[PDB]
Protein backbone atom coordinates (compact mmCIF):
# COMPACT_ATOMS: atom_id res chain seq x y z
CA UNK A 1 0.00 0.00 0.00
CA UNK A 2 1.31 3.64 -0.64
CA UNK A 3 3.55 4.73 2.64
CA UNK A 4 1.41 7.76 4.29
CA UNK A 5 -2.14 7.39 4.33
CA UNK A 6 -4.83 9.93 3.55
CA UNK A 7 -8.47 9.73 6.08
CA UNK A 8 -11.03 10.85 4.10
CA UNK A 9 -13.27 11.69 1.14
CA UNK A 10 -11.15 13.77 -1.60
CA UNK A 11 -8.02 11.79 -0.10
CA UNK A 12 -9.29 8.84 -1.28
CA UNK A 13 -9.01 10.25 -4.76
CA UNK A 14 -5.42 10.93 -3.90
CA UNK A 15 -4.55 7.56 -2.52
CA UNK A 16 -6.51 5.97 -5.64
CA UNK A 17 -4.49 8.70 -7.80
CA UNK A 18 -1.02 7.80 -6.23
CA UNK A 19 -1.39 4.45 -6.02
CA UNK A 20 -2.21 4.10 -9.31
CA UNK A 21 0.84 6.32 -11.20
CA UNK A 22 2.90 4.20 -8.79
CA UNK A 23 2.20 0.76 -11.04
CA UNK A 24 2.91 2.71 -13.96
CA UNK A 25 6.30 4.07 -12.52
CA UNK A 26 5.40 7.25 -13.77
CA UNK A 27 5.11 9.41 -10.34
CA UNK A 28 6.75 12.05 -10.80
CA UNK A 29 5.42 12.27 -13.68
CA UNK A 30 2.23 12.65 -12.45
CA UNK A 31 3.61 15.15 -9.90
CA UNK A 32 5.06 16.96 -12.48
CA UNK A 33 1.74 17.54 -14.58
CA UNK A 34 -0.07 17.87 -11.14
CA UNK A 35 1.61 20.68 -10.47
CA UNK A 36 0.92 22.25 -13.84
CA UNK A 37 -2.43 21.71 -14.33
CA UNK A 38 -3.20 23.50 -10.25
CA UNK A 39 -1.09 25.88 -11.44
CA UNK A 40 -2.43 27.45 -14.43
CA UNK A 41 -6.25 26.58 -12.82
CA UNK A 42 -5.16 28.84 -9.89
CA UNK A 43 -3.17 31.66 -12.58
CA UNK A 44 -6.33 31.85 -14.17
CA UNK A 45 -8.64 32.74 -11.29
CA UNK A 46 -12.00 34.49 -12.37
CA UNK A 47 -13.35 31.94 -14.98
CA UNK A 48 -11.85 28.84 -14.23
CA UNK A 49 -11.60 28.97 -10.22
CA UNK A 50 -13.87 30.93 -9.41
CA UNK A 51 -16.04 28.95 -11.97
CA UNK A 52 -15.83 25.57 -10.07
CA UNK A 53 -18.80 26.87 -8.16
CA UNK A 54 -21.06 23.34 -7.63
CA UNK A 55 -23.92 24.22 -10.10
CA UNK A 56 -22.31 23.56 -13.27
CA UNK A 57 -23.81 20.60 -15.62
CA UNK A 58 -22.74 17.69 -16.57
CA UNK A 59 -22.50 18.57 -19.87
CA UNK A 60 -21.11 21.82 -18.98
CA UNK A 61 -18.31 20.13 -16.70
CA UNK A 62 -17.48 17.89 -19.67
CA UNK A 63 -16.70 20.52 -21.17
CA UNK A 64 -14.65 22.37 -18.31
CA UNK A 65 -12.55 19.44 -18.62
CA UNK A 66 -12.57 19.55 -22.46
CA UNK A 67 -10.71 23.52 -21.45
CA UNK A 68 -8.48 22.22 -19.23
CA UNK A 69 -6.76 19.61 -21.28
CA UNK A 70 -6.56 22.11 -24.02
CA UNK A 71 -4.84 24.53 -22.06
CA UNK A 72 -2.19 22.62 -22.15
CA UNK A 73 -1.02 19.08 -23.88
CA UNK A 74 1.10 18.23 -21.17
CA UNK A 75 -0.16 16.28 -18.49
CA UNK A 76 0.26 12.64 -17.44
CA UNK A 77 -2.77 10.94 -19.04
CA UNK A 78 -3.62 9.09 -15.68
CA UNK A 79 -4.14 12.79 -14.57
CA UNK A 80 -6.25 13.18 -17.28
CA UNK A 81 -8.10 10.24 -16.94
CA UNK A 82 -7.88 12.18 -13.51
CA UNK A 83 -9.61 14.80 -14.42
CA UNK A 84 -12.60 12.95 -16.40
CA UNK A 85 -13.50 10.92 -12.88
CA UNK A 86 -13.63 14.03 -10.86
CA UNK A 87 -15.64 15.72 -13.37
CA UNK A 88 -17.67 12.41 -13.69
CA UNK A 89 -18.12 12.00 -9.83
CA UNK A 90 -19.31 16.08 -10.22
CA UNK A 91 -16.58 17.03 -7.32
CA UNK A 92 -14.57 18.47 -9.88
CA UNK A 93 -15.26 21.47 -7.57
CA UNK A 94 -13.26 20.23 -4.97
CA UNK A 95 -9.51 20.26 -7.40
CA UNK A 96 -7.35 21.65 -5.43
CA UNK A 97 -7.95 19.32 -2.38
CA UNK A 98 -7.08 16.37 -4.96
CA UNK A 99 -4.07 18.43 -6.00
CA UNK A 100 -2.35 19.14 -2.21
CA UNK A 101 -3.19 15.39 -1.07
CA UNK A 102 -1.17 14.30 -4.32
CA UNK A 103 0.91 16.68 -3.03
CA UNK A 104 1.63 15.16 0.31
CA UNK A 105 1.59 11.64 -0.60
CA UNK A 106 4.04 12.58 -3.45
CA UNK A 107 6.83 14.34 -0.96
CA UNK A 108 6.45 11.54 1.27
CA UNK A 109 7.21 8.41 -1.35
CA UNK A 110 10.20 11.75 -2.35
CA UNK A 111 10.97 11.32 1.12
CA UNK A 112 10.94 14.41 1.99
CA UNK A 113 9.18 15.48 5.96
CA UNK A 114 8.11 18.88 7.22
CA UNK A 115 8.66 20.07 10.67
CA UNK A 116 7.65 23.20 12.61
CA UNK A 117 9.10 25.21 14.98
CA UNK A 118 6.18 27.21 16.18
CA UNK A 119 7.64 30.31 18.19
CA UNK A 120 6.13 33.57 19.89
CA UNK A 121 7.45 35.93 17.31
CA UNK A 122 10.44 34.69 14.26
CA UNK A 123 13.04 33.60 15.14
CA UNK A 124 17.05 33.96 14.12
CA UNK A 125 18.28 33.04 10.66
CA UNK A 126 21.09 31.17 12.90
CA UNK A 127 18.48 29.46 15.48
CA UNK A 128 16.93 28.43 12.19
CA UNK A 129 19.68 26.98 10.66
CA UNK A 130 21.19 25.56 14.52
CA UNK A 131 18.08 23.99 15.12
CA UNK A 132 18.02 22.52 11.56
CA UNK A 133 20.98 20.85 11.75
CA UNK A 134 20.57 19.20 15.18
CA UNK A 135 16.89 18.16 13.82
CA UNK A 136 18.44 16.49 10.45
CA UNK A 137 21.62 15.16 12.28
CA UNK A 138 19.07 13.25 15.09
CA UNK A 139 17.54 9.78 14.66
CA UNK A 140 14.25 11.31 14.72
CA UNK A 141 15.41 12.51 10.89
CA UNK A 142 15.86 9.13 9.59
CA UNK A 143 18.10 10.36 6.92
CA UNK A 144 17.14 9.58 3.48
CA UNK A 145 14.88 11.95 4.08
CA UNK A 146 14.48 15.68 4.34
CA UNK A 147 13.74 18.14 6.45
CA UNK A 148 11.84 21.23 5.35
CA UNK A 149 11.74 22.99 8.82
CA UNK A 150 9.37 26.16 8.90
CA UNK A 151 9.30 28.62 11.76
CA UNK A 152 5.61 29.72 12.20
CA UNK A 153 4.34 32.41 14.54
CA UNK A 154 2.41 31.59 17.09
CA UNK A 155 1.98 34.78 19.88
CA UNK A 156 -0.18 32.07 22.15
CA UNK A 157 2.81 30.31 22.60
CA UNK A 158 4.72 32.52 25.31
CA UNK A 159 8.62 32.20 24.00
CA UNK A 160 10.52 28.86 23.25
CA UNK A 161 10.19 26.81 20.82
CA UNK A 162 8.34 23.54 20.37
CA UNK A 163 9.81 20.98 17.06
CA UNK A 164 7.06 19.37 15.75
CA UNK A 165 7.65 16.56 12.85
CA UNK A 166 6.61 13.30 12.50
CA UNK A 167 3.62 13.77 14.89
CA UNK A 168 6.00 13.63 17.55
CA UNK A 169 6.36 17.01 19.45
CA UNK A 170 9.45 18.36 22.43
CA UNK A 171 7.67 21.23 23.97
CA UNK A 172 10.04 23.39 25.61
CA UNK A 173 8.16 26.73 25.97
CA UNK A 174 7.49 29.38 28.49
CA UNK A 175 3.89 29.66 27.84
CA UNK A 176 3.31 25.83 28.82
CA UNK A 177 6.20 25.29 31.31
CA UNK A 178 4.66 28.63 33.27
CA UNK A 179 1.33 26.58 32.64
CA UNK A 180 2.97 23.61 34.55
CA UNK A 181 4.71 25.88 37.06
CA UNK A 182 1.47 27.80 37.75
CA UNK A 183 -0.42 24.75 38.53
CA UNK A 184 2.27 23.14 41.34
CA UNK A 185 2.47 26.21 43.07
CA UNK A 186 -1.40 26.09 43.30
CA UNK A 187 -1.34 22.66 44.85
CA UNK B 1 -6.85 32.65 -23.83
CA UNK B 2 -8.91 30.17 -26.11
CA UNK B 3 -9.28 28.54 -22.87
CA UNK B 4 -10.35 31.40 -21.33
CA UNK B 5 -13.01 32.48 -23.83
CA UNK B 6 -14.52 28.79 -23.98
CA UNK B 7 -15.00 29.25 -20.04
CA UNK B 8 -16.32 32.91 -20.41
CA UNK B 9 -18.80 30.78 -22.95
CA UNK B 10 -19.74 28.55 -19.92
CA UNK B 11 -20.26 31.09 -17.17
CA UNK B 12 -23.59 31.57 -15.66
CA UNK B 13 -23.45 35.19 -15.90
CA UNK B 14 -25.58 34.83 -12.92
CA UNK B 15 -26.02 37.65 -10.22
CA UNK B 16 -25.66 35.58 -7.52
CA UNK B 17 -27.26 38.25 -5.12
CA UNK B 18 -31.34 38.74 -6.22
CA UNK B 19 -30.85 35.81 -8.35
CA UNK B 20 -30.28 31.63 -8.15
CA UNK B 21 -31.09 28.92 -10.28
CA UNK B 22 -33.55 26.11 -8.50
CA UNK B 23 -30.89 23.10 -8.33
CA UNK B 24 -33.27 20.51 -6.90
CA UNK B 25 -37.22 21.11 -6.13
CA UNK B 26 -40.41 18.56 -5.38
CA UNK B 27 -41.91 17.54 -1.79
CA UNK B 28 -42.02 21.26 -1.89
CA UNK B 29 -38.94 22.53 -0.64
CA UNK B 30 -36.62 23.73 -3.00
CA UNK B 31 -32.85 24.72 -3.52
CA UNK B 32 -31.49 27.28 -5.27
CA UNK B 33 -28.06 27.98 -5.56
CA UNK B 34 -27.83 31.57 -5.11
CA UNK B 35 -29.30 34.40 -3.54
CA UNK B 36 -26.69 34.88 -1.20
CA UNK B 37 -28.28 38.27 -0.37
CA UNK B 38 -31.46 36.56 0.67
CA UNK B 39 -32.63 37.86 3.90
CA UNK B 40 -33.16 34.68 6.66
CA UNK B 41 -36.95 34.03 6.29
CA UNK B 42 -37.51 36.53 3.31
CA UNK B 43 -40.29 35.58 0.38
CA UNK B 44 -38.19 35.14 -2.49
CA UNK B 45 -40.27 34.72 -5.66
CA UNK B 46 -39.92 31.88 -8.01
CA UNK B 47 -40.46 32.31 -11.61
CA UNK B 48 -43.23 30.25 -12.50
CA UNK B 49 -45.29 32.23 -10.17
CA UNK B 50 -45.01 30.14 -6.76
CA UNK B 51 -43.70 32.46 -4.25
CA UNK B 52 -41.98 30.50 -1.29
CA UNK B 53 -40.46 32.01 1.93
CA UNK B 54 -37.01 30.99 3.19
CA UNK B 55 -36.41 28.98 6.13
CA UNK B 56 -33.20 27.29 6.30
CA UNK B 57 -30.01 29.19 4.69
CA UNK B 58 -27.45 26.42 4.26
CA UNK B 59 -23.67 27.09 3.69
CA UNK B 60 -24.17 27.09 -0.03
CA UNK B 61 -28.41 26.01 -0.62
CA UNK B 62 -30.64 28.51 -0.10
CA UNK B 63 -33.88 26.33 0.86
CA UNK B 64 -36.94 27.90 -0.05
CA UNK B 65 -39.88 26.31 1.20
CA UNK B 66 -42.81 26.70 -1.44
CA UNK B 67 -46.24 28.32 -0.62
CA UNK B 68 -47.62 26.96 -4.00
CA UNK B 69 -48.44 23.76 -5.48
CA UNK B 70 -45.28 21.83 -6.96
CA UNK B 71 -46.47 21.27 -10.85
CA UNK B 72 -45.26 25.00 -11.53
CA UNK B 73 -41.66 24.68 -10.50
CA UNK B 74 -39.23 22.62 -12.67
CA UNK C 1 -41.73 16.03 -26.55
CA UNK C 2 -39.04 13.19 -27.18
CA UNK C 3 -37.31 14.19 -24.05
CA UNK C 4 -35.19 10.33 -24.26
CA UNK C 5 -34.29 8.97 -20.64
CA UNK C 6 -32.56 6.31 -19.21
CA UNK C 7 -33.45 4.63 -16.00
CA UNK C 8 -30.77 5.32 -13.60
CA UNK C 9 -31.85 3.32 -10.57
CA UNK C 10 -34.71 0.88 -9.98
CA UNK C 11 -34.70 0.61 -6.46
CA UNK C 12 -38.10 -1.10 -5.02
CA UNK C 13 -41.25 0.64 -6.96
CA UNK C 14 -40.12 4.00 -6.81
CA UNK C 15 -37.67 4.05 -10.32
CA UNK C 16 -35.39 6.94 -11.32
CA UNK C 17 -35.20 8.62 -14.63
CA UNK C 18 -32.21 10.54 -15.70
CA UNK C 19 -32.99 12.68 -18.69
CA UNK C 20 -30.03 13.32 -21.07
CA UNK C 21 -31.89 16.13 -23.08
CA UNK C 22 -31.66 19.55 -20.94
CA UNK C 23 -35.45 19.95 -21.12
CA UNK C 24 -36.80 17.77 -18.24
CA UNK C 25 -40.20 16.54 -17.55
CA UNK C 26 -42.15 18.73 -14.81
CA UNK C 27 -43.41 17.34 -11.88
CA UNK C 28 -46.58 15.18 -11.99
CA UNK C 29 -45.92 14.44 -15.62
CA UNK C 30 -45.95 10.86 -16.52
CA UNK C 31 -43.47 8.83 -18.52
CA UNK C 32 -44.16 5.58 -20.35
CA UNK C 33 -41.38 2.87 -20.30
CA UNK C 34 -42.10 0.70 -22.98
CA UNK C 35 -41.75 -2.48 -21.18
CA UNK C 36 -41.31 -5.99 -22.84
CA UNK C 37 -45.15 -6.54 -20.84
CA UNK C 38 -46.45 -3.35 -22.22
CA UNK C 39 -46.28 0.00 -20.62
CA UNK C 40 -45.49 0.96 -17.28
CA UNK C 41 -46.46 4.48 -16.60
CA UNK C 42 -44.46 6.72 -13.83
CA UNK C 43 -44.77 9.85 -12.44
CA UNK C 44 -42.28 12.37 -12.00
CA UNK C 45 -42.74 12.94 -7.98
CA UNK C 46 -39.00 14.65 -7.53
CA UNK C 47 -36.37 16.60 -9.58
CA UNK C 48 -32.71 15.37 -7.64
CA UNK C 49 -31.43 18.02 -10.29
CA UNK C 50 -28.51 17.20 -12.91
CA UNK C 51 -31.79 16.27 -14.57
CA UNK C 52 -32.44 13.23 -12.73
CA UNK C 53 -36.13 12.64 -12.01
CA UNK C 54 -37.19 10.40 -9.06
CA UNK C 55 -40.58 8.70 -10.30
CA UNK C 56 -43.45 6.47 -8.46
CA UNK C 57 -43.72 3.99 -10.50
CA UNK C 58 -47.77 2.57 -11.34
CA UNK C 59 -48.01 -0.91 -12.35
CA UNK C 60 -45.51 -3.67 -11.61
CA UNK C 61 -41.91 -2.63 -11.46
CA UNK C 62 -40.04 -5.83 -11.72
CA UNK C 63 -38.24 -6.54 -14.79
CA UNK C 64 -36.47 -2.95 -15.80
CA UNK C 65 -32.85 -3.56 -17.22
CA UNK C 66 -31.33 -0.72 -15.59
CA UNK C 67 -31.10 2.13 -18.71
CA UNK C 68 -34.41 1.46 -20.88
CA UNK C 69 -35.99 4.10 -22.89
CA UNK C 70 -38.53 6.08 -21.15
CA UNK C 71 -40.02 9.00 -22.96
CA UNK C 72 -42.34 11.73 -21.50
CA UNK C 73 -46.06 11.62 -21.92
CA UNK C 74 -46.29 15.28 -21.10
CA UNK C 75 -48.85 15.54 -18.82
CA UNK C 76 -50.23 14.11 -15.60
CA UNK C 77 -51.47 10.77 -16.19
CA UNK C 78 -54.88 11.51 -18.01
CA UNK C 79 -57.86 8.82 -17.09
CA UNK C 80 -61.09 9.72 -19.63
CA UNK C 81 -64.43 10.77 -18.50
CA UNK C 82 -67.69 11.25 -20.12
CA UNK C 83 -70.91 10.00 -20.15
CA UNK C 84 -69.35 6.89 -22.31
CA UNK C 85 -67.39 6.18 -19.19
CA UNK C 86 -70.35 4.88 -17.36
CA UNK C 87 -70.26 1.21 -17.24
CA UNK C 88 -66.36 0.32 -16.92
CA UNK C 89 -63.75 -0.91 -14.69
CA UNK C 90 -60.83 1.14 -15.69
CA UNK C 91 -57.00 0.57 -14.34
CA UNK C 92 -55.41 3.03 -12.14
CA UNK C 93 -53.58 4.25 -15.81
CA UNK C 94 -57.40 4.45 -17.36
CA UNK C 95 -57.58 1.86 -19.38
CA UNK C 96 -60.79 -0.51 -20.11
CA UNK C 97 -60.23 -3.87 -17.72
CA UNK C 98 -63.43 -5.03 -18.14
CA UNK C 99 -62.78 -6.06 -21.96
CA UNK C 100 -65.53 -4.45 -22.82
CA UNK C 101 -63.09 -3.12 -25.69
CA UNK C 102 -61.74 1.07 -25.87
CA UNK C 103 -63.83 3.45 -24.06
CA UNK C 104 -64.75 6.29 -26.29
CA UNK C 105 -64.05 9.46 -24.65
CA UNK C 106 -64.93 13.08 -25.83
CA UNK C 107 -62.21 14.71 -23.20
CA UNK C 108 -59.42 13.04 -21.66
CA UNK C 109 -58.43 15.01 -17.87
CA UNK C 110 -55.19 14.90 -15.73
CA UNK C 111 -55.70 12.97 -12.53
CA UNK C 112 -53.96 15.78 -10.52
CA UNK C 113 -56.51 19.03 -10.08
CA UNK C 114 -56.45 21.93 -7.63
Amino acid sequence: PPPVRLFGVEGTYATALYQAAAKNSSIDAAFQSLQKVESTVKKNPKLGHLLLNPALSLKDRNSVIDAIVETHKNLDGYVVNLLKVLSENNRLGCFEKIASDFGVLNDAHNGLLKGTVTSAEPLDPKSFKRIEKALSASKLVGQGKSLKLENVVKPEIKGGLIVELGDKTVDLSISTKIQKLNKVLED
Amino acid sequence: SILEERIKGVSDEANLNETGRVLAVGDGIARVFGLNNIQAEELVEFSSGVKGMALNLEPGQVGIVLFGSDRLVK
Amino acid sequence: TPITGKVTAVIGAIVDVHFEQSELPAILNALEIKTPQGKLVLEVAQHLGENTVRTIAMDGTEGLVRGEKVLDTGGPISVPVGRETLGRIINVIGEPIDERGPIKSKLRKPIHAD
